[PDB]
């Protein structure tokens, strides 16, 4: 299964909601009706941190901005008002068979 | 919760290492485990996974007839053997655990096998590395 | 020292589970010469005695939102009522123009002319080339204009209409739900208990109380009572609980009645399928009301608001349900065959909650009649009901109560909701759940089977 | 505790005392007990038409018996075949459950043992199945052999 | 994602292995006869009703061979052993040519012309032997 | 061209024979009750067909008569039942002849087979 | 499904098969024949197109193809009211 | 088809008449109408 992105890195202006979405080749629907859509989150120099463990619900600790959506192979994660604690590197991993593959990954940034 | 690695150092191509993820305050014999892997530069990749049961693992495509996984559920600990390392491992390895537990194998009764069941992350480690060099 | 599996046939073990349910209403001889939209009568007899046996020391988590049967139940609710009527009378041949005008009748002799009109319109017969004239009186709620004047019913834009069979009747009877073999239902005999959550007296039957299938709006007739005080279950646990379900301890009787006197005529089109139309008034017209006794149904609605202030602590105001259709609006029940749409605002104009705490007699609510009737909340599929000769009239009790919650300050406005019809199966269905007994199970004692 | 699932809630020492109450209910009382499943019939040959209330009484006698007869297959398959306590040969292993036999006859329910022991179940009937197989087969031929 | 553990015994696994090995796995073809994939964890599909005959064909079947196994002195197991003695016109092959050198499947098209006449003499003897045990227990 | 072979014992076949040489014949019509010589309707049939075949194997599972033929039960006979000899039954007398003379008392004595099953306590 | 559906290898049978006399194939056709006439059967009739059709070929860098297999026809259709007529075209 | 080009008729017989060729790699058709055309609702009836 392959994975690509859209885009490769994002310019917004903080407190303004922005989106990145991934698309899969194979539908990731399991047998069980679960996905197996992660999304994750790599400070620079950091260990990596999920945020969204399925097509929609959210870690236990990480704030109601992160919004998640999709079916299919279609899906996104939309940011709900950019803030200073939302930049650096977001992935996407697919679990519905083995090789457990990631994506290629964006690198949300500002404009100084 | 902690999960602490250690075993990550330099060395020569055609060589053997053993790195070591211990872990704090789990059951651990719930809980199966991964390994990832993140070159320089490059986004992540995925190496290998072992159960908690112990007794099926996988590799990746690449790195397969050459790694080794085993555990030890008394002494809470991950044992990644290498073997005839090639040059372009130089990254950063990293253990990582399941976000909910996988059961018990479940017996399907019309064909008679077992089958363990595998997902996402919670706690990847603290990230060690190996890189492989000639002088 | 050793353990050996041994095996339990007859262990007390349930899982929760979703099955198909059956209905066991009273026996009750075949009559010929009428019949009921329900079966009714291709349900199994029902058992004399029924059980009802105690469960000591067991917790049962229920969820009166998430019942599955709710929506087992409600999509019996449609399909029984298209199933008697497709052997009926297709009404295709009176979509067109209708030449329609007012009605040419020492005050009250004749006080509702603007509701009804006579009208008038080219109908086919049997032979195919003759056509002949009528002159049906139909409803304003049940025209459309096209700009006396020459216009058209209303349901001819979008659907097909389909006249009622006249020897089948619209009564609720209370029909049970029973659990096949292997299954069971477990009931909730606790009292004080907000439909979700932990359960403590719990008991298990094997079929429910009889359920009377009653279509209304806005208020549970024909129900059952609460046992004690004013219950009032919402929707959720945060502070967007939109939907109540208010249940009364006393009921509040309801008398509604048409004092028009109609008589029913038949114009034969096609073959052999007659229209049965509105024919002519014997006596006076006068518009159709309701009852309500005052006093009793105010002393009721004193003990909603005592139990409301357990759940929100702020001011609470009635107001009626503005804006919408006569749908949404009305509290709309069925009276004999006859569909009636209720005027409640002059019920639900109260301010309360100032503190804790008179006859005027009666309430007379003022209704409408419609006989183009959109049954559910679907197009394309409408129904016309047939009149009825005579005077009509019926007695009901009020048992509950559906509102839908209102958000700036401190303001807790309740006005009156309806037409999502699983509402009206939830008030009875709230106290019962299905399982699946499980009666198979090991464990380890030590002593093992005897073999060489 | 006598009365139709009334032993749920006490201990599984006490609950499975009383076991009769449930395999007659389950055995009996579900297709020989009823009679006026044939009553409705002819209310169904009055009316000329299938109702919505006929086809739930084929799939409410398809889940009657099919859930009668799931269970003596399985307890024909094993060598409890008119009983309801036997023993068999299958040693307990303490991977299933390490629980002593005082905290589980004494101190927990059937249905806390339910929500225990269901994830290994197909694992257990495996080998009640295999044991009992190997078991006729050694019984044969030690019957031809005198 | 998921895995392949540990592999046991399944369904048909020992059809042509032999006669006397494939009879250790009786239980693992009689476990599949009456629950199959239709059961999981709006009417009068086409889909639907195919699925409610293959219902009521599976406990038709199952009944069958049920009952048959009753009408003999064979109930509730899975190897019994009867008073009939074999004969060689049925099949004349050795004991040892059976067993460990042939399988199911070869059995089964070598005696199916013969089968119907020795079901008839197992239910007989199973009305003689009836009768005997209860003409034993007057005295 | 079809001849006929040896005959054997048919279906009803000992149904004027003596209850003494009709219970050598159990076997012939127990095989009969629930095969048969077989939409919607079509399927009313065939459930109706096996749950009055279950109907009858579940009420010899109540006593102790479960996959036998022959059972026996530790019930006395009443001798108002019906008062005939041992040789003038089992030699005299069709099962069809039988069926009529014990009609009444049907329903009498399986209340009492029940019953002396639920009295085991073991 | 809970599990996907499987597969066994079947270990020293063979076993004679015959494409031309499967009736899977027959049992199949019958099937996608009755799944297709159970669709069409609640969508509307269309008895009121059996009338006359005058119409021209169509009206009009250029166009210059489909001008010979494609036309805009007219005719008289039913309204829902049974007693009026609406000029209705189509191509 | 896993190996090469697979050719199947009913009976050889002279008598056939029909061939089935299943191939090994596929010959990937793409298939297009280019217009953008309309399409406009006419009632007839009672919604219909
Ligand atoms: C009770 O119970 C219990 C439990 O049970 C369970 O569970 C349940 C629930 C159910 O299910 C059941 O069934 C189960 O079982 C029990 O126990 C058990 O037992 C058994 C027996 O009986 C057992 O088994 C065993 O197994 C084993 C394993 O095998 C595997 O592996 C191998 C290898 O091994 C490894 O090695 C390594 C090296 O190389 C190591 O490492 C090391 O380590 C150390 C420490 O230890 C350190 O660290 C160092 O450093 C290092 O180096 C490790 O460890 C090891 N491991 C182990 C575990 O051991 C091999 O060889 C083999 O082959 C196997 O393998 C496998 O294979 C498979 C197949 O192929 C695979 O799969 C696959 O894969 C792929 C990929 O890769 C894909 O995916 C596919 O799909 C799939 O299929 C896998 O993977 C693999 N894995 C691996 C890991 O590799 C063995 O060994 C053993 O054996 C034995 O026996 C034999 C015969 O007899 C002999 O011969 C030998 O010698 C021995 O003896 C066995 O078999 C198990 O384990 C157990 N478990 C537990 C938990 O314990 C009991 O028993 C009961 N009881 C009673 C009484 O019975
Ligand atoms: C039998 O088999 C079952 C599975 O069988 C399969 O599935 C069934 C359906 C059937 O199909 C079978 O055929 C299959 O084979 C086994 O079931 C497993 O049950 C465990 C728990 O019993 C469960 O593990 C938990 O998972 C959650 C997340 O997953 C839940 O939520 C998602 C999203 O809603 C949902 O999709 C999942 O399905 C799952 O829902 C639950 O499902 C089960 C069963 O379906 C239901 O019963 C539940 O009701 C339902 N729950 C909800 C909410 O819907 C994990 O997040 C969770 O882990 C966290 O919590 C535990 C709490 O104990 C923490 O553990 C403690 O950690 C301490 C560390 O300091 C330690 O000191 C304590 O000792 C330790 N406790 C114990 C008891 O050891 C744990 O560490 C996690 O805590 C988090 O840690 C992070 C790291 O720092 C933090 O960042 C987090 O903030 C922190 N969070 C919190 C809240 O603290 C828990 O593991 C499995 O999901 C389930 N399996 C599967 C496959 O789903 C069953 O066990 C088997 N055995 C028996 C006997 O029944
Ligand atoms: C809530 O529950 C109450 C209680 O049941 C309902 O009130 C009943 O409503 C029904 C339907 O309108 C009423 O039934 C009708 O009664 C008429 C009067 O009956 C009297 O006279 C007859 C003999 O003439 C006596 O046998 C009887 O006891 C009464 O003294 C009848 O004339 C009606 O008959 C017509 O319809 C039937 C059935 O369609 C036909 O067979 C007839 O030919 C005839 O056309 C009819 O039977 C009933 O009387 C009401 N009961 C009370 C106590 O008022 C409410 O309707 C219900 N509310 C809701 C919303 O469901
Ligand atoms: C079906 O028709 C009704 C009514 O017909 C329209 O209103 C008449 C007064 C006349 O002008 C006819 O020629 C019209 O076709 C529609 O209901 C009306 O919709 C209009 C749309 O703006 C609205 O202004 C009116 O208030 C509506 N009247 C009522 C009583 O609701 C209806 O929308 C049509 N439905 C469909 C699906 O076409
Ligand atoms: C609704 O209430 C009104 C008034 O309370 C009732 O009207 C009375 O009807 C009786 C019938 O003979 C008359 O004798 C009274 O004089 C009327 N009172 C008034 C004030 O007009 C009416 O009958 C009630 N309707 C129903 C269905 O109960
Ligand atoms: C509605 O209008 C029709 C026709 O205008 C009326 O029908 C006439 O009623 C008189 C009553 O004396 C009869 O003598 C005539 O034979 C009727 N038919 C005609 C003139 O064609 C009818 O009375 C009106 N009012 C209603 C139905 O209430
Ligand atoms: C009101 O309607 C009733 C019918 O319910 C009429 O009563 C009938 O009148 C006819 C005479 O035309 C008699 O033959 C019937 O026997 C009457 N039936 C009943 C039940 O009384 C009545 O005439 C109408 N008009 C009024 C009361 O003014
Ligand atoms: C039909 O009735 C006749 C009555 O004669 C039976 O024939 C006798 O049966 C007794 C039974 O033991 C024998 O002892 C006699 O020898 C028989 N008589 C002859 C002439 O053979 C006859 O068996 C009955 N039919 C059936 C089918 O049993
Ligand atoms: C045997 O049958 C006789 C039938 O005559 C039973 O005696 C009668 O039973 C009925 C029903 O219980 C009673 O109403 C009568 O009063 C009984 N008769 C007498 C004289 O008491 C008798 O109970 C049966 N059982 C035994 C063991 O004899
Ligand atoms: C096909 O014929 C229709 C006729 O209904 C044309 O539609 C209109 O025709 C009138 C008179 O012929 C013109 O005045 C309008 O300009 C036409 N167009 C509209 C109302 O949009 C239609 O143009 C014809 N050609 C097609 C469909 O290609
Ligand atoms: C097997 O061969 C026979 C030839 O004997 C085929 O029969 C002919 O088939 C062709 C086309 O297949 C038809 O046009 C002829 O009419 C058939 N002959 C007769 C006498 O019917 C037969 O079709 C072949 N088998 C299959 C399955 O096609
Ligand atoms: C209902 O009551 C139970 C216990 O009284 C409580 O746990 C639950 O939150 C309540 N739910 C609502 C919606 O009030
Ligand atoms: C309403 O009830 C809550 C819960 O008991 C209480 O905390 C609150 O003070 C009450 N409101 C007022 C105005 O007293
Ligand atoms: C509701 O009450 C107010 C004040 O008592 C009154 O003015 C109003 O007319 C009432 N509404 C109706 C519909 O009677
Ligand atoms: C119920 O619980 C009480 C309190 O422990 C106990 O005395 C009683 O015996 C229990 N009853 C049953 C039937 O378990
Ligand atoms: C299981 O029980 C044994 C004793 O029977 C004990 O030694 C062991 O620690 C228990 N397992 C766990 C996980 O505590
Ligand atoms: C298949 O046949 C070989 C020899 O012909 C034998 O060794 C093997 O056991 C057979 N396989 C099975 C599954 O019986
Ligand atoms: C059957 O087997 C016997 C071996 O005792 C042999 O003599 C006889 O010829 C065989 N019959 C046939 C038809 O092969």
């Amino acid at each position: 299964i392959v994975m690509t992105q859209t885009p490769l890195s994002l310019s917004v202006t903080p407190g303004q909601p922005a989106s990145i979405s991934c698309k899969s080749s194979e539908s990731l629907r399991q047998s069980n009706g679960k996905t197996s859509l992660y999304w994750y989150r790599q400070k620079p120099g950091q260990s990596p941190q999920l945020l969204v463990f399925e097509v929609s619900n959210r870690f236990s600790g990480v704030s109601d901005r992160f919004v998640g959506s999709g079916s299919g192979t279609d899906f996104t994660l939309r940011i709900s008002r950019v803030e200073a604690e939302d930049v650096g590197f977001y992935y996407c991993m697919q679990s519905k068979d083995f090789p457990l593959t990631f994506g290629g990954g964006t690198k949300v940034d500002l404009k100084r | 919760v902690q999960l602490v690695e250690s075993g990550g150092g330099v060395v020569q191509p055609g060589k053997s290492v053993r790195l070591s993820c211990v872990v704090s305050d789990f059951p651990f014999s719930k809980y199966p485990m991964y390994w990832v892997r993140q070159a320089p530069g490059k986004g992540l990749e995925w190496v290998a996974a072992i159960s908690g049961d112990a007794w099926h693992v996988v590799y990746s495509n690449s790195v397969q007839g050459r790694f080794l996984v085993s555990r030890d559920n008394v002494k809470n600990t991950l044992y990644l053997e290498m073997n005839s390392l090639k040059i372009e491992d130089t990254a950063v390895y990293r253990c990582a655990r399941m976000f909910q537990e996988s059961g018990p194998p479940r017996l399907d009764r019309w064909s008679g096998r077992n089958y363990y069941y595998y997902s996402g992350m919670d706690v990847w480690g603290q990230g060690t590395t190996v890189t492989v060099s000639s002088a | 020292n050793n353990l050996w599996v041994t095996v339990y046939y007859g262990v007390p073990v349930w899982r929760d589970a979703e099955t198909t349910l059956f209905c066991a209403s009273d026996a009750k001889a075949y009559d010929t010469e009428v019949h009921n939209v329900w079966a009714t009568h291709a349900c199994v007899p029902t058992d004399p005695s029924p059980q009802e046996i105690h469960l000591a020391n067991v917790t049962e988590k229920f969820d009166m939102w998430k019942n599955s049967m709710v929506e087992q139940m409600h999509t019996d609710i449609i399909s029984l009522w298209d199933e008697s009527l497709k052997p009926c009378v297709k009404l295709t041949p009176l979509c067109i123009t209708l030449n329609c005008t007012n009605i040419t009748r020492g005050n009250l002799t004749e006080e509702g002319k603007e509701e009804l009109k006579n009208c008038s319109f080219n109908a086919t017969t049997e032979l195919r080339d003759k056509i002949q004239k009528v002159h049906s009186l139909f409803y304003r709620l049940d025209l459309v204009e096209l700009n006396t004047s020459m216009y058209r019913l209303i349901n001819c834009n979008t659907s097909a209409i389909t006249q009622a069979c006249p020897k089948v009747s619209f009564e609720p009877i209370p029909i049970h739900y029973c659990a096949p073999a292997g299954f069971a239902i477990l009931k909730c005999r606790e009292k004080e208990f907000n439909g979700t959550g932990p359960c403590k007296k719990v008991s298990t039957v094997q079929c429910t109380h009889g359920i009377k299938p009653v279509v209304s709006t806005q208020l549970l007739l024909n129900g059952s009572l609460a046992e004690g005080k004013v219950k009032i279950r919402c929707e959720n646990i945060s502070n967007n609980a939109k939907t109540i379900l208010v249940q009364l301890t006393t009921p509040v009787r309801i008398n509604c009645t048409r004092p028009s006197n109609n008589t029913r005529t038949s114009i034969r089109i096609g073959p052999g399928q007659s229209f049965y139309a509105t024919g002519d008034i014997i006596g006076d017209i006068r518009k159709a009301y309701c009852n309500v006794s005052e006093s009793e149904w105010k002393e009721a609605l004193g003990k909603v608001v005592e139990q409301l202030r357990n759940h929100f602590n702020k001011t609470i105001t009635f107001a009626s349900s503005s804006g919408g259709d006569l749908e949404i609006t009305t509290h709309s029940f069925n009276c004999g065959g006859e569909f009636f749409y209720c005027n409640t605002s002059s019920l639900f104009n109260s301010t309360w909650d100032g503190n804790s705490a008179v006859p005027n007699g009666t309430i007379t609510l003022p209704c409408r009649i419609k006989q183009i009737i959109n049954m559910w909340q679907r197009t394309g599929q409408a129904m016309y009901a047939p009149p009825i000769p005579g005077k009509i009239r019926c007695d009901s009790n009020i048992t509950g109560l559906i509102l839908i919650r209102d958000n700036n300050n401190e303001s807790e406005t309740f006005r009156p909701g309806g037409g999502d019809m699983r509402n009206n199966w939830r008030s009875e269905l709230y106290k019962y759940k299905v399982v699946k007994i499980d009666p198979l199970g090991v464990a380890p004692t030590g002593a093992k089977r005897r073999v060489v | 505790l006598f009365g139709f699932l009334g032993a749920a809630g006490s201990t599984m020492g006490a609950a499975s005392l009383t076991l009769t109450v449930q395999a007659r209910q389950l055995l009996s009382g579900i297709v020989q007990q009823q009679s006026n499943l044939l009553r409705a019939i002819e209310a169904q040959q009055h009316l000329l038409r299938l109702t919505v209330w006929g086809i739930k009484q084929l799939q409410a006698r398809v889940l009657a018996v099919e859930r009668y007869l799931s269970d003596q297959q399985l307890l024909g398959i094993w060598g409890c075949s008119g009983k309801l306590i036997c023993t068999t040969n299958v040693p307990w292993n303490s991977s299933w459950s390490n629980k002593s036999q005082d905290e589980i006859w004494n101190n927990m329910t059937w249905l806390q043992w339910d929500k225990e022991i269901s994830n290994y179940t197909d694992t257990i009937y495996y080998l009640i199945e295999k044991s009992q197989n190997q078991q006729e087969v050694n019984e044969k031929d030690l019957l031809a052999l005198d």
